[PDB]
């Protein structure tokens, strides 16, 4: 009764979803594993 | 004849020379990070009645 | 509540009590290890550079 | 006594996000300086046994 | 034999009192004293003789190990104001552990064990 | 977790407050010369031992082969 | 709170993060996190040279030297495990002399200071039988040597030998099943060090003032996470060094000749961490009682906690006889790799009557002395 | 008590002795034994295995038919970790298939079975590249067309294919990085199944009613030690006639041919316990949609947990649909040992949408109108 | 400490040790070892 079942009784409203900035926050982590990849291999001008 | 043995011997000492350079300045990093941790122990405050 | 039923101190003008009934804003640490800045200092550290 | 400032505190420093990237091009940077000090001297104190040396003196 | 240990007894006490004034400057600047270097988690006969003590002594006890551990993370050693007065021989604890393990030595005279076991954590 | 009867008052200051490693400097040649003092015995314990045991079993190595010289 | 939703969360958090510990330990309980570490690199660059080695005596020498040569890093990888089976000797050793000096194996760590004796032995084991796979000079003739040991024990010794060979000499199964057991038996090491650090935690670590510690326990993540990094970046620079700048500093010169059964070297000697057992062994004119006498020597080990009374600092007498210990065990070590002379036989015999006396007669009898002089 | 004196014997005592477990399980909940025990002797069997086998191109099959002749009991070693495989797998799936009808990895036991998908993903890789190791024609040209489907992710190809294989196509460096590869990867098999089993224990087991059990439990160590005693003898007897009457029976002829990579055999197929994998690989024309396809099933198999309502009797219509899930999956299994055919290709495409639809549509949307009917 | 600080004590006592009927019976479990030896290896030529 965790997953489906929470969206199933209701339980998932506009609110108790993260917001925005929380989403923006999370979001912003992408370019952090781009920039780790990018360090670790290291394909110098390599964009097309 | 001793470079038959040991043919990488110049990459390798490069290569020991930037790992000792390295690990010798990560030392003192380390060693910094280390008395920035443990500062509020060190210098702590402890007031008792136990005189002996 | 009141101290004396909820610490349960024992009497008398020990060191403890002294600075348990009024402490003293003059704190002084130990400086064997570590010198103090100057009370006060603002700012945000510069370990965080190091 | 000497602290940090407060400007360079909120661009670099406040979240993780943008201090990680730039702690990958600062190791970037300094693995370059070590390597280029690291070659400098050894090829400055080897000059004219390396193989290279004997190479562009045979041009 | 008797008499053999009769004299081999003052011999015995001058090198315990080096020993003891030794130990006792090694002591007497973290503040410690010789009774509590016994370990409560090392002798069981210790743990009994601990809980028989009124809670003053017990937390006196802490107080002196909790400075001296203190002392020993710093790296120091007490002023000499607080070194001049410190009695590193001052029993607190040698009657009463003297008195465990007589009953101890009493029951097992008799088959019967100690009414106690070590400390068990977990 | 083990309840401690204890009677104190305990300070502690941040960690930004005081400096990290300048200390360091100052208290280095105390801490070297109390080091040697506490260790000094044992040290020269173990050095005397081992040297001189191993000093006079190369000496006596070199005898036995001097023995077998014609 | 969030740790007190998942099992592991909470174990990790408990046993790593928050796990009380004494404010005054010092650099001397460096030693488990470091060979915990080295145990981790001996494990990873064995997993890896694996990829490389093959364990038949037609292509054993040649792989180790295709490893060497064409293998993109793999000198680095053969030189890091050869060399850090030195430094987690180096360490284990420097561990194992901590806690002879604090009496750390007495009650309630008894079971503490059996599973390290455990460990060391299986830790002697591996590296034993890791050493023949180059399938050099000295990796033939030190098995050959040590594995005729079981011909000391009547009746059934050369049996026992003619299975361990597979043979009736050290050839080609001997090399294959040596390969095996040492590729298992680093996981038996793993488990067993996991036993003995939870074994550890039920009671926590002792002090060097070695009183009752329980008043003054801080946060064991926070503060010895750092303590440890600094220790384990000292250990990487000798590692660094070792490496890269003294390869062979710590090897012998006769294991880089192919191996040779008709042939034997003149100064058959092992690494330098199994030197001071050779020495208990060849200062006996016996093989039977060099046998037991070994044997014996880690009887007395396993019977340190219930044997020995003495600890630290403050027991004076029984620290003053620890460095006389030390430098017995290190003459051992020096004489193991002399050649067999008169002078060297009988200080043999008296370095190997002093450690049994050291063991067995100082640490009961002098701690007992000292015992009733503080506190009788 | 003796038990509570030393923490090796509490911990023993706690989870093998006086653990609870419901009064009222069948033999379908022997499977997690059977499981062990057939990890155990594979990994019995394997060591005793490594003392004859060599990692080497031109070396692997003789050192196998050297072991099959000529090493006592060598055949019956060979012939059990042969089998053994099989009669794992078999087990696993069984007890998979248990916790499929059961619902059994429902709150509060998402770990437990998370920790056993994680399980058979290393159950999968492990035996792969151990059929690999004998180096025969199945072996070889199994691993040739397996690992080179990393041509399916775009731009980063073939560079993971050259370094998967140590060269350009499959050959001696990829036989001997697999040997050291599958020897390693038992051992991280044994710790995932004690993790695996500690994280059940947390909250102990279902119960075939499908009911809270709390009211009716009973020790394990005596009640369900001779119970798993009895299943372990119907395990041992059929794995001693697969050994010893039909050794290959379940194996495939053209692996006794040695490994030629010029001459390619008529029909490839991998053992029998990946041949579903294979029917939904081979059924999809598009490389990267197949390996999409078979990533996406074991992603619904982690995301069961958490959108799976339904389990055993008393939710009947989900209890009908998995006999049909259980003949989907084993018409998959029979379709991966035939050839590309249109009609089978037509069936294989129906079968692995069926499994999908029911994995994905089935568990969530039917449990949730089982629930609404029975207490709503 | 266990072992022989409780002999020097005085805490090991004969009426504290083992009896000889309980050493009698203990030491039995000596035969057992033989026999099992003995099954395990068969190395006679008791049977005749
Ligand atoms: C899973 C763990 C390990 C694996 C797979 C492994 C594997 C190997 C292999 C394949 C070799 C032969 C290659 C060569 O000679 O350079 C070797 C050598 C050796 N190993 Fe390890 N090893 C492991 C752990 C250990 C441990 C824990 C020790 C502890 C002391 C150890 C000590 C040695 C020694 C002394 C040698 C001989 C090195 C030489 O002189 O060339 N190994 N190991
Ligand atoms: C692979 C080998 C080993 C590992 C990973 C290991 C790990 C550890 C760790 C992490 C500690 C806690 C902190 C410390 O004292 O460093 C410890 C403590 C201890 N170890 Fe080791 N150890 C190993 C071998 C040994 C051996 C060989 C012995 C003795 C023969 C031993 C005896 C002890 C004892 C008695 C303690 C408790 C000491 C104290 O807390 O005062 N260990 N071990
Ligand atoms: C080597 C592999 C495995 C071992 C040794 C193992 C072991 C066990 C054992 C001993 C039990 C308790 C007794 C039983 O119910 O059978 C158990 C229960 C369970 N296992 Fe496994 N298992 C393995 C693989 C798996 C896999 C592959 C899965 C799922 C994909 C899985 C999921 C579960 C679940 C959900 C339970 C709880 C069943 C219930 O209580 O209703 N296990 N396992
Ligand atoms: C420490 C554990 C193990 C070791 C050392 C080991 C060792 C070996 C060795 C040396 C071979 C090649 C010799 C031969 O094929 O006869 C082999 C083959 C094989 N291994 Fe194991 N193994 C282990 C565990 C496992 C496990 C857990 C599985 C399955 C999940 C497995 C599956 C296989 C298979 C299927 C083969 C092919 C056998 C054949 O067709 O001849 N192994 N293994």
């Amino acid at each position: 009764p965790i997953g489906v079942w929470s969206v199933f009784q209701g339980y998932v409203t506009p609110a108790r979803l993260p917001s925005i900035q929380t989403l923006t926050r999370v979001g912003a982590w992408g370019g952090v594993v781009v920039v780790g990849g990018l360090y670790m291999v290291q394909p110098w001008d390599w964009l097309a | 004849l001793a470079w038959a043995s040991y043919p990488y011997q110049d990459e390798m000492r490069v290569m020991g020379i930037k790992a000792c350079l390295m690990i010798s300045i990560l030392i003192g990093f380390a060693a910094y990070s280390k008395r920035l941790r443990w500062a509020p122990i060190k210098s702590q405050r402890i007031v008792m009645d136990v005189v002996n | 509540s009141d101290a004396v039923e909820v610490f349960k101190p024992e009497t008398g003008l020990t060191p403890t009590n002294r600075l348990s009934m009024a402490p003293t804003p003059y704190i002084k640490y130990d400086e064997h290890n570590h010198k103090r800045f100057p009370p006060g200092t603002e700012g945000r550290p510069f370990a965080y550079f190091v | 006594v000497m602290r940090l400032s407060e400007a360079l505190y909120q661009t670099f420093f406040k979240r993780s996000t943008v201090y990680i990237p730039m702690l990958l091009v600062g190791a970037y940077f300094s693995n370059e300086a070590i390597d280029y000090a690291v070659d400098k001297m050894w090829t400055t104190r080897n000059k004219g046994k390396l193989f290279s040396d004997i190479i562009a003196e045979r041009t | 034999t008797s008499l053999l240990k009769q004299v081999a007894l003052p011999v015995f006490n001058s090198l315990a009192t080096t020993y003891r004034s030794v130990v006792g400057a090694k002591l007497a600047k973290y503040g410690l004293r010789f009774d509590d270097l016994q370990d409560p988690l090392k002798d069981e006969d210790v743990a009994e003789a601990l809980r028989r003590l009124p809670p003053d002594v017990v937390v006196a006890r802490n107080c002196r190990l909790r400075r001296a551990l203190d002392l020993s993370c710093k790296h120091e050693a007490l002023p000499k104001d607080l070194l001049e007065k410190q009695t590193p021989e001052l029993s607190y604890l040698q009657d009463v552990l003297n008195e465990v393990r007589a009953e101890r030595r009493e029951r097992a005279q008799l088959g019967a064990p100690a009414p106690y076991t070590r400390i068990y954590y977990d | 977790r083990q309840n401690i009867p204890l009677r104190e008052i305990l300070y502690q200051l941040s960690p930004y407050q005081q400096d990290v490693i300048r200390q360091t400097f100052t208290n280095a040649p105390k801490t070297f010369l109390r080091f040697f003092k506490e260790k000094g015995v044992g040290l020269a314990t173990f050095g005397v031992l081992f040297f001189g045991i191993k000093g006079y079993t190369e000496h006596e190595m070199h005898q036995e082969r001097l023995a077998e010289r014609y | 709170r969030m740790h007190n939703k998942i099992q592991l969360l909470s174990v990790l958090n408990t046993h790593l993060v928050a796990y009380p510990t004494p404010m005054n330990l010092n650099y001397s309980w460096n030693g488990g996190s470091l060979a915990g570490m080295m145990l981790a690199s001996q494990m990873l660059t064995g997993i890896l040279l694996a990829m490389h080695y093959v364990g038949h005596v037609d292509y054993a020498f040649a792989s180790v030297q295709h490893l060497m040569t064409d293998v993109p890093s793999g000198m680095i990888l053969r030189y890091a495990h050869a060399n850090g089976a030195s430094l987690f000797f180096i360490v284990v050793y420097l561990h194992v002399l901590r806690g002879m000096y604090y009496g750390s194996g007495a009650q309630p760590r008894e079971i503490v200071w059996i599973s390290g004796v455990v460990i060391l032995l299986v830790m002697i084991i591996t590296a034993f039988i890791g050493y023949v796979l180059p399938w050099g000079q000295m990796s033939f003739w030190g098995a050959t040597v040590i594995t005729s040991l079981a011909t000391a024990i009547p009746v059934v010794g050369k049996h026992i030998m003619y299975w361990l060979w597979g043979g009736f000499s050290v050839d080609n199964p001997t090399l294959n099943r040596f390969y095996s057991f040492h590729y298992t038996l680093p996981f038996i090491l793993a488990g067993l060090s996991v036993f003995h650090i939870a074994a550890l935690h039920q009671y926590g670590s002792t002090n060097p003032l070695g009183v009752n510690s329980q008043s003054s326990l801080i946060s064991f993540g926070s503060y010895f996470g750092a303590k440890d990094l600094v220790g384990a970046l000292f250990l990487a620079l000798v590692f660094s060094i070792l490496v890269f700048f003294y390869p062979d500093l710590l090897g012998h010169p006769d294991n880089l000749i192919p191996a040779n059964p008709y042939s034997t070297p003149q100064h058959i000697v092992p690494e330098w961490y199994f030197l001071w057992v050779y020495a208990i062994l060849r200062s006996i004119p016996n093989k039977a009682m060099g046998v037991l006498a070994i044997g014996l020597v880690f009887a007395s080990l396993f019977a340190m906690p219930f044997i020995g009374l003495g600890g630290g600092k403050f027991r004076i007498i029984t620290e003053w006889l620890y460095w006389t210990f030390l430098a017995d065990v290190l003459l051992l070590t020096w004489l193991g790799g002399n050649e067999i002379t008169p002078i060297t036989s009988f200080v043999g015999q008296c370095c190997t009557a002093y450690l049994f006396f050291y063991l067995l007669v100082c640490q009961p009898l002098v701690g007992y002395l000292e015992t009733q002089f503080a506190h009788g």
